This record gives structure tokens, C-alpha cells and sequence, in this order.
């Protein structure tokens, strides 16, 4: 009847190290674990990435916050799969969700 | 006391930057020392130690050093500690005042 | 990820001394803690 | 305990006591550390000049 | 059957011992060498003949 | 009669630090553990203002002055807060924290 | 966290014997097990009882069925307690609830 | 190459990185360049 797919879970797709370090965040709302971010222009602090402003997705968060985590974690370095990505709607250009994180050790594949 | 064992503790450890009692100022417990707990270990979340199979374990030490041009070891440990009881009325606790 | 831990203990068990005559108040030469001793313990589902 | 059944009526079916199933399962702790064997240079406060 | 003795003695070339496929060795297999709790010796990955290298 | 021995322990991480060598247009004397920028418009090097946003590209090793043509730095790893020297301009700590965003530096 | 707890599923609740009838049905929803169900004044198929008809709900459903059910099984004798058999919330009045069965084999403690 | 087994079949490799998140990891290295020295002993026809 009920049939369930178990699948195994790797957001990991390169060899390439993934370290992960820390930063204070103004985060609005609930973020789930793994999710894009960009730096505000003004506030100084990190918010969830809008998905339109380019090159202004610095990281991917490590684990799920909110608004009253003050310290957010999140990967500096590593390769991860497109599929396996909870991206903002708004950015709707695969190509511009692929290479949003170019220039830095975070890349997509 | 005649049937039940007193006793008084003074136990501390340190936070981030100061010292404190593990206790507040004034709690009294009735409890029963012939109640059994639970020293329950999770498994260590680590594919070193899966290597060789030491998912359940109470400690983990690991060592290693970073390749490249800087050289610097560390020391690591891993555990799952999950301290349980068995029934949560045979204690009672009071905040005296 | 913040997770929780509730035994189910009830409340009973964690009582505390709120009220006009916890300790204190009370006369240091004549009252006896005994019945609050007993007062507390009967509770306990078991031996203490 | 017993509380009235009479020998005329039948009665009532008292029901079976059951449990109560509780789950904590996560666990975990990791104290890393460091010794950055540049340290090594300069004396410890042990070791006597 | 058409000798007294149907036992044979084969020597064989330690570089014909080693781990299978040439995989990481563990706890228990040490270079094709298979060790039991006790550490005595239990089975031996042997290779067959390496000429030609083909 | 009293001096600490307190734990030189400049790393804050994990993470290698590896370096790099760059020419540098520095005028004055950098210590070690310095942040430094690009220049916008020479592409030198110089010390980290402090006011620009997101301008600091790495962290100064070895201590150097005008006179070093090349300059070797910090290029990847993770400090501590405290140990890294800051460029007075820069007065809140958000801003301080978030400076390398988006590159293998960062601090804690 | 979660207290799924368990409790043995006893829906009879003295030992009178529990019969079953089978009928046409003409439920208008998908029903749950444990329904009242009335006589429609009309078609005089089986309706799921609104809870507003003072004593003319017939049957109790014994095992779920939906509109596309062209008959079904009910109880029509026993005893079975309140909180085990889901009710209309239409029906308000407690002694009333408890007396909608009055007059026939089934009977509510 | 260290260890002078460049030619061989297969080359798997399994080895755990450093680092907090250490994971295992599996190489299967190979170099298949298969070739037939006499290409016109074989004809293949396309049927129709």
C-alpha cells in the first residue's frame, strides 16, 4: 500500500573540503538548515538571499535559525548539488542559481 | 536522620567566563538512592570511528593534523550522553525559601 | 537544532515554597520541619 | 475497587490499563581542541629555566 | 590416481600474496592476510601468475 | 613581579590557513595579523581602512613596512576576533565580523 | 517529546453481544468507523446522522465506507461507551446525546 | 605513482579526509584504451 522511497541524503557533491564558521545574522524569519544567504547592504548583518542581487549570495547556512538566533553558521567552502538546494523563489534563472555563488570557495554543481 | 541519608553538595563547574554551583541557593530532593538511572551513550557520529566499528562507545578520543604548508594537530572527543531516569515521580524536588 | 527533554514528571514533584510561610517566616525556635518533611515525602511513589 | 455491582444486572466491563510511550533520542557533544605546535617556542610556566 | 601420493607442494611467490585488487587494508585483513581476534592467521588472497603483465 | 604567560594562539579553527605573496603598496609599518584591502584604483596593497565595505582581500602574516616591495598573507583559515588587529575607523562589531563575508577568511 | 501513549481500543463497553446488519447506504461524505447513521425520510437509504433528529438515527456504522459504498455495515446491538464513537458536532445537549439511542439494542455508558 | 602501480587493471582507493565533517571517500582509477589490431578482419552490415 504505503510505499516510501528511502533515499539516502549527501548535499555534499566534490571531494572539496566544506568548512564552516560563524557570523551574526539579522535573519527575519524561520530559515530552514541549508539555505542561500546574502549581506545586507546597510544593516551590515546576514539575511536569507534574496535570489535577484548578484554576487550578493555570500554562503549557504549550516543549520536551521530564526530571526532571535544571533549567531548564524553556515559553509565558507565546498561543491553542492542544484537539486538539493531550498533556493528563494525569486531567483527563477538556472543559470543565474548556478553561477550565484561563483567567485568564492562555495560553488554548485 | 533516622531512616533517610542527609547530605549536602557542593558541586561546581564553569561557564563560559565564571564559576557556579550546580545548584541555586536552597533545593532539598527527596529521592531514593536505590532508584536506577540511565548512563544511556548515542552513537558517535563519525565515520573514523565507523571505520572500525565503535558506534556505541562512552568516549571517542581522535587525533589529526592538517596537511599542507601549516602543521598543527588537534584532539577530539565525541559522545551522545543521554542521562535518563526511570520514573520521573520517585523524586521530588523543593524550592525552599 | 534545540531539543527537549520532558520525563513527564508531574507537578507535584517540583513543588515549591511559594506562600506567605515557606521557612522564614516561621518561628526559628518553635516550628519543626518534620511535617514539612513528611508533607513532602508521602508523594514520592515510594521510599525515600 | 468494587463499587456497587448488584446480582440482578450484569454489570459494566472495566477497561484494561494501558501504558505511555516517551522518546528522547538525539545525544551528542564534541569538545574539539587545538595545540598549534608554534606555541612550542616559548617556555612553559612549568619547566624551569 | 596414477601415483602412491596425490599430495603436491606448490612454493609461491610472495608478490602472489597480497590484499585482493589491491584494496585498503583493515583491522582483520592485513595485506591479503585475514586475522581473527586472537590475531592467528586465517586465509590468504593469493593471486595467480603476474607474466605477461598483461 | 607578576607577567602572565598567556597562550599565543592566533588560530580560531579547523580550517588551514594557507599563504600568498603579493606585491604591496604599504606606507607605513604593518604588524603581523593585519587585515589589508586592494587598492581600488593601483591595485597595491595597503591596510584595511576600516570604511569600506567588503574592500579587505586577506590577512597580513609577517610584519613588513614601505619598504617590502612583496608581502606575504593569511589567504584561507579562520581567526578569533580578538587576537587580529582592527583599523580604528571600523567601530561596530557587526560589520567587523562580517568584513571577509564571501571569501576562505573569517572570524570568530 | 511526543507522548503517543497507548490504550486498548475497546469500543464495547458491557458485555451484551455487538450484531451487524447490512444495508444501502446513501452517505454523502466519506465516513469514518463509529458514525450514527439515520433512515433518509425519503429514499429510506442510510444518512450519517446530523445529530439535530431527535431519535431517528437508526444504526452505528461498524467498518468506514464512502458515497461510492452501495451498501454497509452497521451495529445494531451492544453496548458501547461515549468517547470511542465519533458524534455529529451538531448535537449539543449531553443527556440528549447520550439518550439518541434510546428505544433500540444499542446503548450508550 | 609513489607507489609504482600505475599500470595495472583497476586502482580503488578508499580513505577517510580530515577535518570535523571527516568522510570516507572511493576511487576507482582506471585507463581502458582497448584497440584491435586488425580493424578489416571484421565487416559489420547494416541490414534493411
Amino acid at each position: 500500500t504505503s510505499k516510501e522511497t528511502f533515499t539516502h541524503y549527501q548535499p555534499q557533491g566534490n571531494s572539496d573540503p566544506a568548512h564552516t564558521a560563524t557570523a551574526p545574522g539579522g535573519l527575519s524569519a524561520k530559515a530552514p538548515a541549508m539555505t542561500p544567504l546574502m549581506l545586507d547592504t546597510s544593516s551590515r548583518k546576514l539575511v536569507a538571499w534574496d535570489g535577484t542581487t548578484d554576487g550578493a549570495a555570500v554562503g549557504i547556512l549550516a543549520v536551521a535559525a530564526d530571526q532571535t538566533s544571533t549567531t548564524l553558521t553556515f559553509y565558507k567552502s565546498g561543491t553542492f548539488r542544484y537539486e538539493d538546494v531550498l533556493w528563494p523563489e525569486a531567483a527563477s534563472d538556472e543559470t543565474k542559481k548556478r553561477t550565484a555563488f561563483a567567485g568564492t570557495a562555495i560553488s554548485i554543481v | 536522620y533516622g531512616d533517610v541519608a542527609i547530605v549536602v553538595y557542593s558541586g561546581q563547574y564553569v561557564e563560559n567566563g565564571v564559576k557556579k554551583n550546580f545548584l541555586p541557593d536552597n533545593t532539598m530532593v527527596l529521592g531514593n538512592t536505590q532508584a536506577r538511572g540511565l548512563r544511556t551513550y548515542g552513537c558517535i557520529q563519525d565515520a573514523d570511528a565507523q571505520r572500525e566499528g565503535i558506534n556505541a562507545s562512552a568516549r571517542y578520543p581522535k587525533n589529526w593534523v592538517t596537511t599542507g604548508d601549516p602543521a598543527r594537530e588537534f584532539t577530539m572527543i565525541q559522545s551522545a550522553p543521554l542521562m535518563l531516569l526511570a520514573d520521573p515521580d520517585e523524586f521530588v524536588s523543593v524550592q525552599l525559601a | 537544532d534545540p531539543v527537549e527533554v520532558d520525563m513527564g514528571r508531574s507537578e507535584e514533584n517540583n513543588i515549591t515554597q511559594s506562600g506567605g510561610t515557606e521557612w522564614s517566616k516561621r518561628d526559628k525556635s518553635t516550628y519543626d520541619p518534620t511535617d514539612d518533611i513528611e508533607a513532602y515525602a508521602l508523594n514520592a511513589s515510594g521510599v525515600v | 475497587m468494587a463499587l456497587y455491582v448488584s446480582p440482578i444486572v450484569s454489570g459494566e466491563v472495566i477497561r484494561s490499563r494501558g501504558g505511555s510511550t516517551s522518546e528522547f533520542t538525539p545525544g551528542y557533544v564534541k569538545p574539539k581542541h587545538e595545540v598549534n605546535p608554534q606555541m612550542t617556542l616559548r617556555r612553559l610556566p612549568d619547566e624551569d629555566p | 590416481s596414477s601415483r602412491l601420493f596425490r599430495t603436491q607442494f606448490r612454493m609461491v611467490s610472495p608478490k602472489r600474496i597480497s590484499n585482493p585488487n589491491n584494496t585498503g587494508d583493515s583491522r582483520n585483513c592485513r595485506a591479503g592476510v585475514q586475522i581473527n581476534d586472537s590475531g592467528a592467521a586465517l586465509g590468504y588472497y593469493v593471486s595467480e601468475d603476474g607474466y605477461p603483465g598483461w
